[PDB]
RNA sequence: CCUUCUCAAACAUUCUGUUUGGUAGUGAGUGAUACUCUUUGGAGUUAACUUGAAAUUGCCUUAAA
């Protein structure tokens, strides 16, 4: 598409007037990880997406405690590959979405309040607290049964 | 402590007693569904209630359900304390119109047209605005 | 498991259907019974949509003239209403890429605009008329033993000759003349013929096919239009073009 | 592997790029290091024959697709078109199987069967995912042998059809042949003769042995879509008739390939409705 | 028919009530009110019938609309065929001369995508005067751009006919427009015997143009319809009986 | 996770006019008179302002697996 846009600009621009400003504005999704962290703290960035996952994973841990401070409506979707589909990468990491057609105002605006209704109510319990305390089952095994069994005869 | 009864608010168009009842039948069979209606004219007001037959089915499907994005709307439930209950709610139909009349003679009611209009012509005068006929 | 999504969409889409075949029964009897103070339109429109796509218009007329019926699945999530069902199972089309020929008239017409969602429709030409009597169409028939509900095709005029002997219709080529002619018996003809079981333009489920079915529903939405408009032009379209794909 | 990932990532016109940009195999090679050439060629192309025929015949399902029959009918009504203009039919021989001919196409015999035109019938027993490889090799090997059989002619090559034609029948009086006295006796037969041939009677073998035995044909089959001043001769195959004409001679289609396999003319006198026949014999 | 004395005695009367020693621009706005035997029965109409008028009173709003907070504004929606066609330079050149303006123009789908939703419906809606509608696009409006609209005599769609014989044609809706706008008056039909006009308000116009003005809508309302007595008011007031008519009511008995 | 009735005649030639018909909607809340009816059973209209699609009980199947 970029490549047609190039060549249809060129046949209107030079011929009759415009600095390329006869083409609309360009609304889309800003995908690079620098990008939005810059987007954030401005701050113009209405929703971030985060991937669970990613292999340094310092990378990405300041980003719910950053987006709290600045008070960004953050969210974690699950998966780096489905981000990098709807902004054609394979990963993408973070995807932001900073603006927004009038049509799609509405939608965009009660799409946050769901994320804060279903995320963030519930997840001031999980900032707090430590994960992984889980046991193999052979080890649950022995540990139920020795407990279980010296309290009943 | 909470009961079986379940109140479930901002209900899309075409979410009726017909598909609340198949929906949240297949988490554990009902006992009653009722959406509330207006009279005048008949549609839904967007809010209506069920009751289970267990406590802790009605809890559950609270649980998966609370801020559930359905349509243009999230849909909202709650579950009510003891007894509450399911009280009213009648299924309203639209109401269709019916010309019930004339049953006074003719003659009759043109001497209402008569002394009425001298009822305004008086009455106009007390405001007070002075007119002729 | 249901999902309250589906069955609110479903709600929503059978109720068009409801509030549009009202909408069509309405002026129809109107029409028919003529007492015409208050209506949208006098008269039928039919549409033909061909190849940017070219679209005349024309009142009806009639005048009778040949259709071939064909389901078309659609529109995507709607249970049918019953008084639409009970038209499609008297003209035998129930079960999608299914075939009939029907006879157009202004008495008949009415019901058109109530399948015409269901269903697409056209003037057929000869050599698709040939072509379909010809690699298909198949007689149910009884006699010398067994159970006796029973489909073959149409090897045999012996057999043409025995079940049509009163009305003087002698082998296939003549089937295919009182089919074109629009003459005598017709219907006769046509509810002996059972109706034609055509091909699936794609089937498939892998991605050179899948392509192929995403380029169908882009063509079908372009053709097929619903109007929901009471006063809606019927659509017909080159069948000579489909039925090289569906036969 | 590349289509899954773009539709699998959906990013459709990607998809749709890559459908276009693409190179699909041919034979051409292969068929002209196996068949080196033209007699050779015309000595195997028997084979290819009867199966196009059996294709274009039988009815589109899954395991086949419309293509690929819309290809074996152009590629068999171009065939029958050679042979009517070019006029090689020396033996006919009518079947319950269909109907055998033979034509000498420069030098070498060739036999091959038409199945009568009947809506039948797909077994499924038979492995179709060979007999279409077959039938793609003999589609391109028939493509390159009336490639020069045409030019040869000497016609052009592939000929282009008339559609308001082709919308009446769809067969062989479609397809018109044109440019950049005959073997004999076979041809000019039936010359300055003119058949009306009844609806009853089969069109698509009748028109091509009258039309490669040099006469014209008008068909009862035709008028339905929608002259006879200078018709001859009328085929028909019905136990009554009414009302006959006095100038018009009246025979069955018996006589048509019992004049053939001769190559005589033989008397009208003998045939006729509703009268009994003398039997029919092979030429073989 | 009425003697415009019996109006003018009335009207005149009517501007000694309004004076004395939101609510200012409510209160001041005249109405005229007309009663029959029965509406258009078992069906709704979302219609308004154009009724004849010497004077506009669209001119005079936009004059004293200038100085208030509301702000004077005119709507045209058109096909989707048509915007394509049609500009704002091809409107502003031929309108200004008889001298209006449109101050958008919109398409069939932005009130099925940009002004969807209710709120944003009803703040882009209530900010105009006067509403206006392809002759085709109008039977699709009250699913589209909704009740709240209808509530209202101002913002309910009034029907224009852009196609000449047949496609598009400029003149055919520049040249109406004005027909629409400067010699017509909207008014909507309900069901039963009620039925009230917005006339005008009292800043705008004379009160020797409204007598003028009500005489010729009274002759155009007796003869359609059969009807049983006017009552004209301002807002406040008790009605101002200036027709009254008894030989309409012997018919009634008489269905029955 | 569906997507909303996006024209129809008749007369007359004004480079398109004139006349007639075609439009069921979000729910909730607030308030200031008038008019038509029937007999208290209050039914039908009506000068508009607030509101995040807001809310608590007015009694057919190859669109598969």
């Amino acid at each position: 598409e970029k490549k047609e846009r190039l060549t249809k600009e060129a046949a209107a621009v030079a011929e009759g007037k415009s600095k390329q400003d006869a083409s609309p504005k360009p609304y889309a999704v800003k995908y690079g990880l620098n990008h939005v962290v810059a987007l954030i703290e401005n701050k113009k960035a209405k929703l971030v997406l985060i991937a669970n996952d990613v292999d340094p994973i310092e990378l990405v841990v300041f980003l719910p405690a950053l987006c709290k401070k600045m008070g960004v409506p953050y969210a974690i979707v699950k998966g780096k590959a489905r981000l990098g589909t709807l902004v054609n990468q394979k990963t993408s990491a973070v995807a932001a979405l900073t603006e927004v057609r009038a049509e799609d105002e509405a939608a965009l605006a009660k799409l946050v309040s769901t994320i804060d209704a279903n995320f963030a109510d519930k997840y001031d319990e999980v900032k707090k607290h430590w994960g992984g305390g889980i046991l193999g089952n052979k080890a649950q095994a022995k540990m139920d049964k020795r407990a279980k069994n010296s309290d009943s005869a | 402590e909470y009961s079986g009864i379940i109140y479930v608010s901002r209900l899309p168009h075409g979410f009726h007693e017909k598909e609340l009842s198949k929906y949240f039948a297949q988490f554990g069979d009902l006992k009653e569904v009722r959406l509330a209606r207006n009279k005048k004219t008949g549609n839904s007001r967007h809010y209506g209630f069920l009751e289970f037959v267990n406590k802790e089915d009605a809890m559950i499907a609270q649980e998966s359900m609370n801020n559930y994005l359905l349509m243009g709307h999230l849909l909202q439930v709650r579950v009510l304390p003891k007894g509450a209950k399911i009280e009213k709610l009648y299924k309203y139909k639209k109401r269709v119109l019916v010309e019930k009349g004339i049953t006074k003679p003719v003659k009759q009611l043109k001497d209402n047209m008569k002394q009425k209009h001298e009822e305004r012509i008086k009455k106009l005068a007390k405001s007070g605005i002075e007119f002729k006929w | 498991f249901v999902r309250a999504e589906s069955i609110v969409a479903k709600t929503l889409a059978t109720s068009r259907e409801k509030e549009r075949i009202k909408r069509v029964s309405i002026l129809e009897d109107k029409k028919a019974k003529n007492e015409t103070q208050h209506i949208a339109s006098g008269k039928d429109f039919i549409l033909k949509i061909t190849e940017g796509l070219i679209r005349e218009k024309t009142t009806y007329d009639g005048k009778p003239a040949l259709l071939f019926i064909v389901r078309v699945r659609g529109p995507l999530a709607v249970n049918i209403p019953n008084k639409a069902f009970k038209i499609l199972s008297l003209l035998r089309l129930v079960e999608t890429n299914t075939g009939v020929f029907v006879k157009l008239t202004k008495n008949v017409y009415p019901l058109l605009k109530v399948i015409a969602p269901y269903v697409v429709i056209g003037k057929p030409s000869l050599s698709s008329i040939r072509s379909l009597i010809q690699k298909r169409g198949r007689i149910i028939y009884k006699g010398e033993n067994e159970a006796e509900p029973h489909e073959i095709v149409l090897n045999d005029n012996n057999i043409v000759e025995e079940q049509l002997g009163d009305h003087g219709i002698i082998c296939v080529e003549d089937i295919i003349h009182e089919i074109a002619t629009m003459g005598e018996s017709f219907s006769v003809c046509n509810f002996f013929l059972q109706p034609f079981k055509l091909n699936r333009e794609v089937s498939g489920f892998g991605s050179l096919n899948r392509l192929r079915k995403i380029k169908q529903r882009e063509a079908e939405s372009r053709t097929r239009q619903f109007s929901n408009a009471a006063t809606a032009p019927v659509i017909e379209v080159d069948i000579d073009s489909l039925l090289a794909k569906l036969n | 592997r590349k289509l899954t990932r773009a539709l699998g990532r959906g990013e459709v016109s990607s998809a749709k790029r890559l459908e276009e940009n693409r190179d699909s195999y041919t034979l051409d090679h292969i068929i002209k290091e196996r068949y080196p050439s033209f007699p050779d060629a015309i000595r195997d192309i028997d084979d290819a024959l009867n199966m196009l025929f059996l294709f274009s015949n039988l009815p589109s399902t899954n395991q086949v697709s419309s293509k690929i029959i819309n290809d074996a009918q152009k590629i068999c009504n171009q065939w029958l078109a050679y042979v009517a203009k070019e006029r090689l039919v020396r033996k006919v021989f009518v079947s319950i199987k269909g109907v055998y001919y033979q034509a000498n196409i420069k030098g070498e015999e060739v036999r091959w069967l038409v199945p009568f035109k009947f809506p039948e019938n797909i077994p499924s027993d038979v492995d179709f995912r060979i007999m279409l490889t077959f039938l793609e090799f003999y589609s391109t090997l028939l493509h390159f042998v009336l490639y020069k059989l045409y030019t040869d002619s000497g016609l052009i090559y592939p000929p282009k059809l008339d559609l308001k034609k082709d919308k009446i029948i769809s067969g062989l009086s479609s397809y018109i042949l044109e440019s950049r006295k005959y073997d004999s006796p076979v041809a000019s037969l039936f010359s300055a003769f003119v058949f009306y041939v009844s609806r009853e009677v089969p069109i698509d073998i009748l028109e091509f042995l009258i039309l490669s035995c040099g006469g014209n044909v008008i068909s009862e089959a035709a008028m339905d879509q929608i002259d006879m001043s200078k018709v001859t001769h009328q085929i028909v195959d019905r136990p009554v008739l009414k009302n006959k004409v006095a100038g018009r001679t009246y025979i069955q289609p018996q006589w048509i390939f019992d004049c053939i396999n001769k190559g005589e003319l033989v008397p009208a006198n003998k045939y006729l409705p509703g009268e009994a026949l003398p039997p029919h014999l092979s030429p073989w | 028919a009425i003697p415009r004395e019996r109006v003018i005695k009335a009207v005149n009367e009517l501007i000694k009530f309004t004076s004395k020693p939101e609510e200012e621009l409510k209160k001041d706005l005249q109405l005229i009110v007309v009663n029959n035997k029965s509406f258009t029965g078992t069906s709704k109409s979302f219609k308004l019938k154009l009724l004849n008028v010497k004077h506009s009173f669209y001119k005079p709003w936009k004059e004293a609309s200038a100085t208030a907070v509301k702000d004077f504004k005119v709507l045209l929606i058109l096909k989707d065929s048509d915007i394509k066609k049609v500009s704002e330079d091809d409107l502003f050149d031929q309108l200004d001369s008889e001298g209006i303006k449109v101050d958008e123009i919109i398409c069939g789908k932005d009130l099925k995508t940009v002004y969807k939703a209710y709120e944003a419906r009803n703040a882009f809606i209530s900010q105009f005067s006067l509403i206006l509608a392809d002759d085709s696009i109008v039977t699709s409006l009250p699913k589209l751009m909704g009740g709240k609209a209808y509530n209202k005599v101002e913002t309910t769609p009034i029907s224009i006919r852009t196609h000449a014989n047949k496609e598009f044609s400029l003149t055919t809706l520049t040249n109406n427009i004005k027909k629409v706008y400067m010699n017509q008056l909207p008014v909507k039909l309900p069901r039963g015997t009620t039925l009230n006009v917005h006339l005008g308000n009292l800043e705008w116009l004379r009160p020797e143009e409204f007598v003028d003005n009500v005489e010729l809508i009274s002759e155009q309302l007796i003869k359609a319809y059969q009807i049983r007595s006017i009552f004209i008011k301002t807002n406040r007031s008790p009605v101002l009986p200036l027709y009254y008519n008894q030989d309409v009511l012997d018919e009634l008995e008489a269905k029955k």
